[PDB]
């Protein structure tokens, strides 16, 4: 019903690659800041 | 940092102050003049030097050790007496790319 | 609140017109300075030299180019028309050749 | 013949060697193409010759 | 690496050499080889095979061996300058607890 | 946060950084993201905040 | 409306009697100014050139 996603003309038509949201991304956002500090800290004394 | 007073023989002493004074001057400018030499030598030679053990969420908590200094005096190694050959293999055996 | 970076894998092994497309890619996908940034500098001299590579690689007939005294990147006039490229390398302060 | 071989352009990593070579007169700063690549160039020393 | 290594090679036999004046009833049938050959017995062999890829055809004696010692360049890093602080702190033999 | 950036001084928000490829940012490029369904803790968020 | 380009696929390699037929013939079939063009001005100069 929102008047933004309204679409009158095929050129922004496209397939559904994949979908994501913000539970997600949190723990995601977490689990890439632990795993970089990880490996720094296991390749260097 | 946390400074205090004790006990030390002076040789042992003199070595240990030679030590942290070493280590502030890297802390203060030799990482940055190592990590900007090795850039411009990546960019003129065409290679792409990794930056990621700086860019942790621990760095402001760190103090860096390096042993080694970059760029290096080219005439301690040429200073050694005929060594006109040498430096000729060793480029050879670093530097030449294979092809056909 | 969060910037990006470089990953460095010496396993992985990609075509080289990856890199020069993402060198022009770049441009158009971030903001990188004047007001905030998306990314650190070392990535930002990282795309101008892709950047700099996709425009001297002239896979079709050559043009006239036109180099500058300084050795930085994308330091040339390109074209019949003389374009100026210096515009495009970063500069944190004023916001030149990204989307700021 | 009658072409520069050796230039200097812009401070080099190592300082002791800051020279540029250019065999034939070409620049080495732009990735070639081999299929499309030196179709109208050419030297003293070559046009002579011919 | 290399550099460095030289580096240390050059300091110790800067040193080594005014034991003699120093101590004229030990060394009174002393010769600079002697030396030349304990500081080359307490090094690397990798240093000496890369000088001996150019020595096994290039003959050279002690006046090359003193005119390289005497050069000024070094190349600075954390082994030389405590191998050099420590060299300053043996200025006195008493502290090597040696005497006559 | 720029001029602390710019200037490398010390910031109480450092950025978090994250490092990606060079083929990323093509796969980015062609791409865009649309919503669809708003979160399920909107509504209720002020309440966990106070 | 419809104009044309030359292409070489990648696993192709360019041959001087092809080249200089190519360079011939292209003056003959095409118009190329005046009032309409029929092709691309880096496909004239190719053709210029073989």
């Amino acid at each position: 019903q929102r008047p933004e996603r309204i679409k009158t003309t095929p050129y922004l038509e496209g397939d559904v690659l994949s979908s994501d949201s913000g539970p997600l991304l949190s723990v995601f956002a977490l689990q890439e800041i632990m795993q970089k500090v990880r490996q720094v800290q296991a390749d260097y004394m | 940092v946390d400074v205090f007073i004790g006990a030390c023989s002076e040789p042992v002493y003199r070595i240990y102050n030679r030590l942290q004074g070493y280590i502030e001057a890297v802390q203060l400018q030799e990482l940055r003049n190592s990590i900007g030499w090795l850039e411009r030598l990546g960019h003129r030679k065409r290679i792409t030097y990794s930056q990621e053990v700086l860019t942790d969420f621990r760095r402001q908590d760190t103090i860096w050790v390096l042993a080694l200094q970059l760029p290096v005096n080219p005439q301690v190694v040429w200073d050694v007496p005929r060594s006109s050959i040498a430096n000729l293999i060793m480029n050879i055996a670093t530097c030449l790319p294979t092809g056909e | 609140q969060i910037i990006l970076d470089l990953k460095i894998d010496p396993g992985e092994r990609m075509d080289p017109a990856v890199r020069m497309v993402a060198g022009v890619v770049g441009h158009l996908l971030f903001t990188a300075g004047g007001r905030f940034t998306n990314l650190t500098q070392n990535m930002a001299r990282q795309l101008d030299i892709a950047l700099n590579d996709y425009l001297l690689y002239m896979y079709n007939t050559r043009v006239q180019v036109n180099y500058g005294p300084t050795g930085e990147p994308l330091d040339f006039q390109i074209g019949r028309n003389q374009y100026d490229c210096n515009v495009f390398r970063a500069d944190f302060a004023t916001g030149t050749g990204y989307n700021g | 013949w009658a072409t520069i071989d050796v230039e200097y352009r812009e401070p080099a990593p190592y300082v002791h060697a800051q020279r540029y070579i250019r065999y034939c007169g070409i620049d080495s700063r732009e990735l070639i193409n081999p299929t499309t690549y030196g179709i109208g160039m050419t030297y003293h020393c070559y046009n002579e010759m011919l | 690496v290399y550099a460095s290594e030289l580096s240390v090679m050059k300091v110790d036999m800067r040193h080594l050499s005014l034991m003699q004046r120093r101590f004229p009833d030990v060394l009174i049938q002393a010769r600079p080889s002697h030396f030349w050959k304990a500081v080359l017995n307490d090094s690397p062999e990798a240093v000496k095979a890369v000088m001996n890829l150019s020595h096994s055809h290039n003959f050279i004696n002690i006046r090359d061996m003193m005119r390289w010692v005497m050069l000024p360049s070094l190349q600075p890093s954390l082994k030389l300058a405590l191998e050099e602080e420590a060299w300053a702190a043996a200025n006195d033999f008493e502290d090597l607890m040696l005497t006559d | 946060l720029l001029p602390d950036l710019i200037a490398g001084a010390h910031q109480n928000a450092d950025p978090v950084v994250l490092d990606v490829s060079w083929i990323s940012l093509w796969f980015a490029f062609n791409r865009s993201f649309e919503p669809t369904h708003r979160n399920e803790m909107l509504e209720v968020a002020p309440l966990i905040e106070s």
